[PDB]
């Protein structure tokens, strides 16, 4: 009803325009077919969870803190990269080293610790 | 009441680090044991508490002020737990004794006003909170 | 032997090292024969019994199996007063209504550490060191051994220390070298030959 | 199968990084040109060959030379490196006085049985009975080692990597009751024998991970 | 798990060590003006 | 399960309340003694 | 060797870009919002 | 006298001598062979006569009453004092086992003699001097904030 009221009265060819407009539309989208589904489906459960982010740009400051953070982020692309390169290296030295060590139960190389993957 | 200034407010310190040096004496033995040390401890907290409450009345003129205020909470809460204890988680009331050191920072205004600042230095620090606070939420519920 | 054992129920004791306590006792009754009495007894600021005899027993293997339950089934809850619990072990052990040995009187405590000697009840009660007292320190803890191994040597007994379970088979055995001392002193009047009861080889 | 045609693949990049190395050296006559060659060089000479295989993770390090910006940010990072190197030396001349004194307390104490019933090397030989789970009716045969700790302060390295696990606050409170329960030179631990020495432990973290490590992070924020 | 820590503690301990850092240069550059560093200063200057 | 579960904002608050102090305490100390140095090589270099 | 470069390696790095972020935006870090501030010209324009 | 210690030669034998002595030290391990536990001690000794024997060179060149203000200088009166101390405590009827072991540590303390000519690590050592009292109040706070944890702690778990 809040959807339909907005769309209505905000002009739809300019509704979508912003950014927090189209987000709550994806998420009642999202949860509007499983009503009937109810009698996969566990995705689109956690649309319903998000709209709750919308109330964290209700305040002057904690909005602003992380705008800021986030914009500083993306300025900064290549430090993030050297982090990155060094994952890769150690990694794969990881693979060629210690990649052929037999998984256990009781010891740290078990089945969701060991090096016999990239991820 | 009559001019005592200099040798009571350093007396009554002393009498506070002496109370933190029995309270760290204490052990406490598990089901209801005992040793004779605890049973010296309580007649040492007793003679504590009447002293405290001897110089609480002496000034009284000071309830307004926050660190006055703990001042007499801890006094008070101490003699509703011994006299609950006395007319028997009663002995769980006595947990308000830790608080007692808390008053040696009211005695040193040097150290006051460090407390002070680093307690002043934590409200840029409450954005971050409240964002852990939707962080935490929105996550266990996914969870 | 008339033994008697002596329990610490206090507070200290609740956890692995009552535990303990209860393995090693059971583990003790097992070196007792049908002509050896003994009796279980149990104090916490308050000596009494662990189980229905009161008084000692033949400790055949009915009596032992009663006792074992009882052993059991006891909790730590209290505080420890060992002039009460030795003044109620030397009672039962001057007895002489009931069926005893009239022999080897030896008192065992099972506890973990403490401050308190009872060197007034060890005077009151046994001047000429008629009894023997074996004292075990039981459990991993830090407390004062001190009053613990006086107790023993005091009143020709022996001191022992039960830290895990590992320890229990090999310490509830060796009061037999205590107790053979007399014998050897003998001579030759203790080399008589004995035959013990039926049992399966 | 996966690996044969990856290989495959390497075939082809490797001819192409050849060729060129080739092209550039055509139309020239510095130090990352020398490293281009260098991993060109160990493909095909792999073509023993586990250190070749190693050195085989040196690719991403070409692309240094082509994107300007890790460029700067590896230059950045290296002047940084360079500009901190007080606190650095510092901090390790601490941690190996730390670790001599480590030695010097705790020499050969970290020894323990694999029963705690004996204390001695010469006690702790054969088989033992060992009750699973503090169970008395469930008893099982067990060999006796007397084995040493994984991190002990035995010579001045042991010390130092025991130290730097420490530091990193991982593990430590094992090391602390480790060392709370050292007898002596050759003999096993008894629970809480010197309660004292863990002022050893809270020093070395104050001053070390507490001091050295936030002076660290607030000389790069000046 | 993953975008849990990345999210909740590395951002946030960049939140929590940045605001930090903010507040201390605030203090600093306020009481510089009062002449704390020239205390500092006077004491050294006269020591070489 | 029961009320036992409430006992666990003790631990909470010491590590929260806790850590904060240690980075309001060993931070402070590094940051406002090291920008006081860090100055002094400033003062010191211009005046040789 | 491995495990300890590594740590060391990433914990460098780590501090390296946290700093970098928190100098990249240092003006809102210490932005003393009694002067005044990019927010008092927002509100100018959202208002006009 | 004042020619040699204000050298340039001097200053570098000392290091030789100061790592001499951080490698005798720091080679102490378990089970270390026979042959090397008579070097440590007969190295320890006469490294130790050499320092005490530098250190009435230096104090009787320049000025005694010119040292004694200066704080880098007058804890090495102290170590020299103590190492000569060792020695006879030992080898007299005073065993202490765990004796050898509290006294190395002073000895070990003397590394620090290279790190004096800085000039980046002394100017961050003048500021931390200065702020002791700061840092005393903040860690004497922190300490009282632990005491009062932990005997909350004692209450409600002991
Ligand atoms: C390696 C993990 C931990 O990922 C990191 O953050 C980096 C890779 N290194 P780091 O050594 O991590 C530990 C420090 O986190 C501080 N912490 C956390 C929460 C809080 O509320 N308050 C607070 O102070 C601390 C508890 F003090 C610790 O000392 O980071 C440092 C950053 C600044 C100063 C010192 C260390
Ligand atoms: C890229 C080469 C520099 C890496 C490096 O070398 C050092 C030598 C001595 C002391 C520190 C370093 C160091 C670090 O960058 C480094 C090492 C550690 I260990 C370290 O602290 C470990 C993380 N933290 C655990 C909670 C310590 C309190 C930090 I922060 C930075
Ligand atoms: C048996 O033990 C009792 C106490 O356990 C001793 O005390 C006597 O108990 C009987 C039973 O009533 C009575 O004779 C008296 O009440 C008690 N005193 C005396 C002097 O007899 C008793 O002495 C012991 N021996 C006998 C044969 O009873
Ligand atoms: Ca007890």
């Amino acid at each position: 009803v809040e959807m339909v009221l907005k769309v209505i009265a905000f002009k739809p060819k300019g509704y979508f325009s912003d950014a927090w407009n189209t987000f709550d539309s994806l998420i009642v989208i999202g949860s509007i077919i499983d009503v009937a589904l109810s009698e996969s489906i566990t995705f689109f459960r956690l649309f319903r969870v998000m709209r709750l982010v919308k109330l964290l740009s209700r305040g002057e400051g904690i909005r602003t803190l992380l705008w800021t953070f986030i914009k500083s982020f993306q300025a900064l692309p290549y430090v993030a990269l050297l982090i990155a390169m060094l994952f890769f290296i150690y990694a794969v030295i990881g693979m060629q080293m210690f990649g052929k060590v037999a998984m256990r139960d009781n010891n740290q190389i078990n089945r969701n610790n060991n090096f016999q993957t990239f991820p | 009441s009559i001019v005592e200034w200099k040798p009571f407010d350093i007396f009554i310190l002393l009498a506070i680090f002496a109370n933190c040096v029995a309270l760290a004496i204490y052990i406490p033995f598990p089901e209801d044991d005992s040793n004779s040390t605890n049973h010296n401890l309580e007649k040492v907290e007793y003679a504590f508490l009447i002293i405290f409450t001897v110089e609480t009345f002496l000034k009284i003129i000071y309830v307004r002020n926050g660190w006055n205020l703990l001042d007499f909470v801890i006094v008070i809460v101490g003699l509703f737990s011994v006299i609950l204890e006395q007319l028997t988680d009663v002995k769980a009331l006595r947990a308000f004794r830790v608080l007692r050191p808390l008053r040696l920072v009211s005695g040193v205004p040097s150290l006051q006003v460090v407390l002070n600042s680093i307690i002043k230095a934590m409200v840029p620090l409450l954005h971050i909170a409240l964002l852990v606070l939707f962080v935490i939420i929105i996550y266990a519920i996914i969870g | 032997k008339d033994m008697l054992i002596l329990v610490d129920v206090s507070g200290s004791v609740s956890g692995l090292t009552l535990k303990l306590i209860r393995t090693s006792v059971s583990e003790m009754l097992e070196t007792l024969s049908d002509d050896d009495f003994v009796n279980v007894a149990s104090f916490n600021s308050n000596a009494q019994d662990v189980s229905c005899f009161q008084h000692l027993v033949q400790a055949n293997v009915r009596n032992k199996k009663v006792l074992k339950d009882a052993v059991n089934n006891i909790t730590a809850k209290g505080i420890t007063d060992y002039k009460k619990g030795f003044s109620f072990a030397f009672e039962q052990l001057l007895n002489y209504n009931v069926s005893r040995a009239n022999c080897n009187k030896i008192i065992m405590l099972f506890t973990d550490g403490g401050e308190e000697r009872a060197q007034e009840i060890f005077n009151k009660y046994n001047k000429d060191k008629k009894v023997r007292v074996f004292t075990f320190s039981v459990g991993q803890h830090n407390y004062d051994r001190g009053p613990i191994q006086w107790m023993a040597c005091e009143n020709k007994g022996y001191y022992y220390e039960i830290p895990s379970i590992g320890a229990i088979r090999i310490n509830t055995q060796e009061y037999l070298d205590v107790l053979g001392r007399p014998m050897v002193l003998a001579g030759d009047k203790a080399k008589q030959v004995q035959w013990t009861n039926v049992y399966l080889d | 199968f996966r690996n044969t045609i990856l290989g495959y693949f390497d075939y082809a990049f490797t001819a192409i990084f050849t060729v060129e190395i080739l092209l550039k050296m055509t139309t020239f006559g510095n130090y990352f040109n020398l490293l281009d060659m260098l991993v060109v060089g160990v493909s095909l000479v792999s073509f023993v060959v586990k250190i070749l295989r190693v050195l085989r993770v040196l690719r991403p390090l070409r692309a240094i030379n082509r994107a300007k910006g890790l460029k700067h940010v590896v230059q950045c990072v290296f002047v940084a490196i360079r500009t901190i190197g007080n606190i650095m030396i510092v901090t390790t001349l601490l941690q190996f006085m730390f670790a001599c004194i480590g030695v010097q307390l705790f020499k050969g104490k970290f020894y323990r049985c694999t029963d705690e019933a004996k204390s001695n090397p010469e006690e702790c030989r054969g088989l033992f009975i060992l009750y699973k789970d503090g169970d008395v009716d469930s008893p099982v045969v067990r060999e006796r080692i007397w084995q040493n700790s994984d991190f002990n302060f035995d010579n001045v390295l042991s010390a130092m990597m025991a130290l730097f696990t420490v530091s990193t606050f991982e593990g430590w409170p094992a090391l602390l009751y480790k060392a709370i329960d050292s007898n002596g030179e050759n003999i096993g631990p008894i629970y809480n024998h010197r309660v004292e020495i863990s002022i050893f432990f809270i020093i070395y973290i104050i001053i070390v991970a507490f001091f050295m490590m936030n002076i660290f992070v607030g000389f790069v924020i000046v | 798990f993953v975008s849990l820590v990345i999210f909740g503690s590395f951002f946030v301990l960049n939140l929590v060590l940045g605001v930090l850092s903010g507040e201390f240069s605030k203090e600093r550059e306020k009481a510089k003006a009062r002449g704390d560093f020239q205390k500092l200063r006077e004491k050294q200057q006269l020591e070489e | 399960s029961s009320s036992g579960m409430i006992v666990c904002i003790y631990f909470i608050i010491l590590f929260i309340c806790g850590n904060y102090i240690l980075l309001n305490v060993f931070l402070a100390i590094a940051v406002d003694n090291l920008a006081d140095a860090e100055s002094l090589n400033t003062a010191q270099k211009e005046e040789a | 060797v491995y495990f300890i470069s590594f740590y060391m390696l990433c914990a460098f790095l780590i501090i390296n870009l946290f700093v970098a972020v928190i100098m990249d935006n240092f003006d809102y870090l210490t932005r003393d919002w009694s002067i005044l501030g990019p927010h008092h010209l927002d509100e100018f324009k959202r208002i006009w | 006298c004042r020619a040699a210690v204000k050298s340039v030669t001097f200053y570098w034998l000392v290091i030789v001598l100061v790592f001499l002595n951080t490698l005798t030290i720091s080679s102490e391990h378990y089970n270390q062979p026979d042959w090397l536990t008579q070097i440590q001690d007969i190295a320890n000794k006469v490294l130790l006569a050499l320092f005490t024997c530098e250190m009435l060179v230096k104090m009787y060149s320049l000025g005694l009453q010119a040292y004694f203000v200066s704080l880098f200088n007058r804890f090495d009166c102290f170590v020299v004092c103590g190492g000569i101390t060792e020695t006879i405590l030992v080898e007299l009827e005073i065993m202490s086992p765990l004796g050898i072991s509290v006294f190395r540590c002073v000895r070990l303390l003397r590394i620090f003699k290279v790190t004096r000519h800085w000039t980046s690590l002394s100017n961050l050592v003048a500021s931390l001097l200065n702020s002791m009292k700061s840092i005393a109040s903040l860690l004497l706070l922190l300490f009282l904030f632990i005491i009062i944890f932990s005997l909350l702690g004692m209450q409600l778990f002991g």
